[PDB]
RNA sequence: GGAUUUUUGGAGCAGGGAGCCACGCAUCGACCUGGUAUUGCAGUACCUCCAGGAACGGUGC
């Protein structure tokens, strides 16, 4: 529901960072609230949390390793629930990190799986070369990878993305 | 006796000089034991009365609206205006 | 210690000396005649001290309660 | 779907990721941007990012607004009423729109409260000296393409375009 | 000898400008009926003050940076 | 006991008052509250460092007035007496 | 909830340093030990002292009885 | 950007504002002769309408209906010669387009905005037939413009100017009928016989803000005319004309003083006399020339506000009531006009019972209350319920009987 | 009275408090008491200076609180 | 009322009334009035008669007043001594 | 009905010189120039350090 940035510069402020991150955000769509504590254990850390997980997926798709105040910030998908996130929306296994489903269509091919699961950054199997082409299945090794690679193709259409739990 | 000292101003346009040196005149449309007067469409001047002047006749005149200007922060009153039609 | 009001206080000040100091920066040092209800204080033949310095003696002074900001025996 | 004095009551008003009262015309795409006086300036960012506004104009007296986010929108031109429209605009993100020509960038350079420009993934910026343009222009500007601007860069882009 | 409403603001992080150009930021833990606002661990800006109590002649206005 | 009998009682006098914040109002005062609110009937009311203006009406609060300097035939003794 | 009053009575009882700011005198404050209070919160400091803000000193004043109205902010102090 | 384009577009909506406001002559051709007719008293040059087609509402041969809605009415032409006049002035100052055409060619949607919103919004927000003002003043109201005496340029409001005039006199001997009496010389008797001094500070406070309001109030009545022409007509006037003349007394000065002869006036203004007063005053002779100019202009209406506060004091107090509620009704409406009793006991009757499922329906009976359950808005009850009409969703009168519903259990 | 029995209605809409040490703000009031003390939520905080910040809860008591700007429907 | 006016802080005030003694209670605004007190309040409220009010802006000056319904709030200090005799 | 949010006031006092521009004191707090430090999942009065500049801002006198 949040995009996670990361590899950021602690040079700039805590408001004008959550400003630069608003600014940043605001290509993918509306947020509704930034994170930017400027201490010492979050320093160079700022994200914006939006009521849509959508949004923050193509903000992470976005704005991974842009220019941002002289560093490349890395954006992923949040490891931990936003409060403002949380709020406005109102199963332990869910969301799993293996995908496999089917009706995959739009030529939904091994290479384009493979090239849809580098976003995530800790993609370990793709699988997704049947006679029907319908059935795929992607596994990652790391859950965040994974949340961050399904809400970047939450809505390629609709196809079914069912996660293995 | 007949305590119309607060009811001669009632929805008629008197001008309230604050005790911070600013003066709203506006519909005192109300009156309490207090002394607090509501103004319907005030307008505040901070500077002096305006009373004909030849250099500037309008400056720095804000129009409040419908404010509501407390009998504690008044240091005079005075008459500007009649009552109006609206 | 003991549970002692500060109006008891000020009523155990009288006959003894107590300055009023007031919110402007001067006190006035006197014998206090008696307290009020209101905590008002009445110094007899107090002497005015301004910045640090005594300025004179008045005579009988009826500080105002609200004016007066403090009252200490001395 | 053109933007109204009824559409603007019905804009969400609420604060913003930095605490900002805000008008909220996004999703609108409307072809003419108006009907900017009905705030009476109680909002001072005004949202309107995905629309299809094509000349950034049209815009009502605000005295308090200080943002304008028109970002992944079809603005290719800008009105020459900015600096007396919106004086104290601070943040105009027009981030993946269609700004190219580098003198439909020439009417930001009139507002001298401007200091936050995003305008990434836009033909205007992908321009030969297009940040030293801006720069020149607008010496203002603090952030552009979020990147600070220095000493340095300001006595780099003093040269092109004097 | 009505109470303040500041039911909102009670465990939560408020900031009280007081008179003479200061404020005061804490947890308020209660309230008085004459506006005296009892903040724990208040900080006067800066450097904390540990547990103070603010009269109502002083207090102006009160703005809160939490949950109300 | 109170002055705000008193100052009940000047209805239709001519008196002075000095504000708080020094403006000097000198005019016949029409009638007085309880809360020393005294509605005053042709007085012309002086600010500091400023021209006087000239109004039909004037009403002054008993907290922003500082001191009511009552004229030298007014029956102060009169009005002391209840 | 606990009161600024039960809060002050319970300083008072436990006879320790507490700080009054002035209000409308932000160079200045009270402060000494409580043995009491009224009922319009004035409370009593016995070895009370002014303690300035700017000039960082503290003037002798002895048993003060201090007025409610003077009182700004106060809280408790180590000294 | 197609300039080109662009210009004849401009040059369209030009046309299609012409034409809207000719559907509107032609609909309602009355306010054009009345603000032919109130521009005759401010322009001389203008040529005139004619007398009976005005009188009959026509323009050639149709005779229109009678239309708060001439001031709407005028207002949204003001506001449609406000806009044609920008894009007039905007203006003033291939190829490669049909190739661009091509792109994003698959798109299943209507173009159909490029010339006819024009029309649309201008043409005389509604649905079919609500308000006679276009889409660009349809939230217009002469509430914000005008006060209820006023009643939509119908009158004035001199109450609150004869009250002035009363603080200002510092007295109670000023009555209604004194003041609009005393304001009907407002060409040189209120420079030098009028009612107040011309240089009084009490009067002349109240004086310019009765001015001021007279100057808007002209504006809100002739807002279809040319204000700002008739506002530079009234300054050249005052600027050419010396405009005071006597047979002795020659040219006087508006320092209150006469002069010997036109030499003597001319050389005034250089010596330390008029200076004075034209350098201190200036402000407020141009308010009492304003004031005139609005009193002359506006004189049918200060007439009609004059014999209006007759007819309010010479009336009855529930005349003056009817009078009060009629301006009121005029003010505040729109533009355009639109058995026994053991029967009672022995049956159930005597208590009544509601349904929650039927819009909670009161019926009396306990007969009637258990046939709901087979009814026909109280169908359309559980048709809302979503459970279907069944013996179990029969059995419940609640609607949260509806979660036992056929989604579930199966 | 009057004046603080129209005062308590003035939540729910959009007002400004003005104080007496010059901090006006205006926004969408929570509650308001009789004696011009008023409770807002998302509203925006001008100083003396010219500053204009945005606060999410604020309170202004009536014991510093100098005027109150309602809107023009409440006149009438 | 009364009974504490007569032996309280108001004390002076009412011996003042009653010897028509000369007090000189000082006001907020800077000044000094010196007079007799015709009458008092229980709020230290009095109608001062001939009050000379000094006021130092420090340069001495002095108005005069034969009567002078002076209000109780602006009351700060009121020595009352043998001013008067 | 002189004890904090309304009326018996915690308010009074100090603002000018020099040549169309700059200022007497303390305190707190954003900040501009370069180097360096954190690769960290946080809901926050406020948070890295060294070095220079401050014609920077508010408060009382
Ligand atoms: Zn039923």
């Amino acid at each position: 529901h949040t995009i996670y940035i990361n590899n950021m510069n602690d040079k700039i402020k805590k408001e004008e960072l959550k400003r630069s991150l608003y600014a940043l955000f605001s290509q993918f769509g509306h947020v509704v609230d930034i994170v930017a504590l400027k201490t010492m254990k979050m320093r160079g850390q700022a994200f914006v949390i939006f009521k849509e997980l959508g949004s923050s997926t193509n903000a992470l798709r976005q704005l991974q390793g842009f220019p941002f105040y002289g560093k490349p910030m890395r954006i992923q998908y949040a490891k931990t629930d936003s409060d403002i996130i949380s709020k406005m929306r109102g199963p332990d296994y869910p969301p799993n990190y293996i995908l496999f489903l089917n009706n995959l269509p739009e030529e939904t091919n091994e290479m384009m799986l493979s090239m849809l699961f580098n976003q995530f950054p800790g993609f370990k199997e793709v699988r997704l070369v049947p006679g029907r082409h319908d059935i795929a299945f992607v596994e990652f090794e790391n859950d965040g990878q994974a949340g961050a690679a399904r809400d970047a193709l939450q809505g390629f259409k609709a196809m079914k993305i069912t996660y293995a739990k | 006796g007949k305590s119309s000292k607060m009811l001669q101003h009632i929805d008629y346009r008197m001008r309230c000089i604050l005790q911070d040196g600013r003066i709203f005149i506006g519909t005192f449309k109300a009156f309490d034991k207090h002394m607090n007067l509501i103004l319907c469409d005030c307008d505040e001047f901070r500077k002096i009365k305006p009373k004909n002047s030849k250099q500037a006749e309008r400056e720095e005149k804000r129009v409040l609206g419908l404010v509501l200007l407390r009998g504690e922060n008044l240091v005079s009153m005075t008459v500007e205006g009649p009552p109006p039609k609206d | 210690s003991l549970p002692l009001n500060p109006k008891p206080f000020l009523n155990g000040l009288t006959g003894k000396p107590v300055m009023v100091k007031l919110k402007w920066g001067m006190e006035y040092k006197g014998y206090l005649v008696s307290v009020d209800g209101y905590m008002n204080m009445q110094l007899a033949n107090t002497e005015e001290y301004i910045d640090g310095a005594l300025s004179g003696h008045l005579g009988e002074v009826l500080i105002r309660c609200n004016n007066v900001l403090y009252i200490r025996g001395v | 779907v053109k933007l109204t004095a009824e559409l603007i009551e019905q804009a969400a008003q609420y604060t913003n990721a930095v605490r900002d009262r805000e008008l909220d015309l996004r999703g609108y795409k409307i072809p003419v941007i108006e009907n900017l006086g009905a705030t009476l300036d109680q909002f001072d960012a005004i949202d309107f990012s995905d629309n299809e506004i094509r000349k950034l104009d049209g815009f009502p007296l605000l005295r308090r607004l200080k943002t304008l986010l028109v970002n992944n929108n079809r603005i290719c031109r800008i009105g020459e009423g900015l600096d007396q429209a919106l004086p104290c605009l601070t943040e105009l993100i027009l981030t993946n729109n269609s700004l190219v020509e580098l003198g439909d960038l020439d009417p930001l350079a009139s507002l001298k409260s401007l200091t936050y420009l995003s305008i990434l993934r836009n033909p205007v910026t992908n321009k030969k000296h297009y940040r030293l343009y801006v720069i020149y222009k607008v010496p203002q500007v603090r952030v552009l393409d979020f990147q600070k601007v220095k000493l340095k860069e300001r006595q780099e882009a003093e040269k092109m375009f004097k | 000898a009505h109470p303040p409403e500041l039911k909102k603001f009670m465990d939560k992080k408020l900031s009280l400008k007081l008179n003479g150009g200061r404020h005061v930021q804490g947890i308020l833990r209660g309230f008085d009926p004459f506006m005296n606002l009892v903040i724990d661990e208040c900080v006067e800006m800066q450097n904390n003050i540990g547990m103070v109590v603010i009269r109502g002649n002083s207090i102006i206005m009160l703005e809160a940076l939490e949950r109300v | 006991m109170k002055l705000v009998r008193f100052l009940m009682k000047l209805s239709h006098e001519t008196v002075t008052i000095e504000l708080k914040n020094g403006t000097q109002v000198h005019g016949t005062i029409t009638g007085v509250d309880v809360s020393m609110n005294t509605h005053l009937k042709a007085v012309k009311m002086t600010l500091k460092n400023r021209e006087p203006v000239q109004l039909e009406t004037l009403s002054i609060r008993g907290n922003n007035i500082r001191y009511f300097i009552l004229p030298d035939s007014l029956p102060l003794d009169t009005l002391l007496v209840d | 909830m606990v009161q600024p009053i039960n809060l002050i009575f319970r300083y008072l009882q436990n006879r320790s340093r507490i700080q009054v700011w002035l209000y409308e005198q932000v160079n200045m404050r009270i402060e000494g030990c409580i043995i009491g209070f009224d009922e319009y919160m004035n409370l009593v400091l016995d070895d009370a002292e002014e303690i300035h803000s700017k000039t960082k000193s503290r003037k002798q004043l002895g048993r003060i009885m201090l007025k409610g109205d003077n009182i700004t902010l106060l809280q408790s102090v180590s000294n | 950007e197609t300039i080109l384009e662009q210009q004849r577009r401009y040059h369209e909506e030009k046309e299609r504002l012409m034409d809207v406001m000719a559907k509107e002559m032609l609909t309602k051709k009355s306010t054009l002769r009345d603000q032919i007719n109130s521009d005759h008293r401010t322009r001389a040059m203008q040529d005139r309408y004619m007398e009976v087609s005005g009188n009959l509402r026509d323009l050639y041969d149709d005779k229109d209906g009678l239309r708060a809605e001439f001031y709407n009415r005028l207002k949204q032409i003001k506001e449609f010669h406000r806009k044609h006049p920008n894009e007039i002035c905007v203006p003033m100052s291939l190829k490669a387009r049909e190739n661009p055409s091509e792109e994003a060619q698959n798109l299943v949607e209507f173009t159909d905005e490029e010339g006819y919103g024009r029309y649309l919004d201008l043409h005389d927000y509604i649905n079919l037939k609500a308000s006679e003002k276009l889409d660009y003043i349809t939230y217009l109201s002469i509430f914000d413009q005008l006060f209820d005496i006023p009643k939509e340029r119908k009158n004035a409001e001199y109450k609150r100017y004869l009250e002035m005039l009363l603080e200002y006199l510092q007295d109670y001997t000023d009555r209604v009928k004194p003041l609009q009496d005393q304001n009907e010389l407002f060409f040189e008797k209120k420079w030098e016989n009028g009612t107040f001094p011309g240089w009084p500070k009490e009067t002349s406070s109240a004086l310019t803000h009765a001015g001021a309001h007279l100057d808007l109030s002209a504006f809100s009545s002739w807002e279809e005319l040319a204000s700002l022409g008739l506002d530079r007509l009234k300054s050249a006037l005052l600027a050419l004309g010396g405009t005071l003349e006597e047979r002795a007394q020659r040219l006087f000065s508006t320092k209150s003083l006469e002069s010997l002869d036109t030499s003597l006036f001319a050389k005034n203004p250089k010596s330390k006399g008029t200076k004075r007063d034209t350098e201190r005053n200036k402000d407020i002779a141009f308010l009492e020339a304003q004031i005139y100019e609005y009193v002359e202009i506006l004189g049918e209406q200060r007439h009609l506000t004059h014999e209006n506060v007759q007819r309010k004091q010479a009336r009855t107090g529930e005349e003056r009531e009817e009078e009060e509620e009629e301006q009121i009704s005029e003010s505040e409406s729109e533009d355009e006009e639109n058995i026994p009793y053991w029967l009672y006991k022995l049956h159930g009757l005597n208590i009544n019972y509601n349904c929650e499922i039927c819009g909670n329906y009161t019926y009396r009976g306990p007969k009637a209350f258990q046939r709901h359950f087979a009814e026909w808005r109280h169908a359309h009850g559980m048709r809302c319920l979503g459970i279907p009409n069944t013996a179990h969703f029969a059995n419940v009168t609640q609607i949260e009987d509806a979660v036992s519903l056929w989604a579930k259990l199966k | 009275g009057v004046p603080i029995k129209v005062l308590h209605e003035a939540e729910g809409h959009i007002v400004t408090c003005e104080t007496n040490t010059g901090e006006v703000y205006r926004g969408k009031l929570i509650e308001a008491e009789d004696n011009m003390n008023c409770q807002m939520s998302n509203i925006t905080v001008t100083y003396r200076d010219g500053r204009v910040a945005q606060l999410e809860q604020v309170y202004i008591r009536g014991s510093k609180i100098r005027f109150l700007i309602l809107p023009d429907m409440l006149k009438n | 009322e009364e009974e504490e006016f007569n032996t309280g802080p108001l004390s002076v005030l009412t011996q003042s009334v009653k010897n028509n003694t000369q007090v000189l209670i000082n006001c907020r605004n800077n000044k000094k009035l010196l007079g007799r007190v015709k009458a008092f309040d229980r709020h230290c409220n009095m109608v001062l008669e001939n009050v000379k009010e000094m006021w130092t802006e420090p340069v001495n000056k002095d108005r005069y007043i034969s009567k002078m319904f002076l209000r109780g709030d602006s009351v700060i200090v009121v020595l009352r001594n043998p001013l008067i005799a």
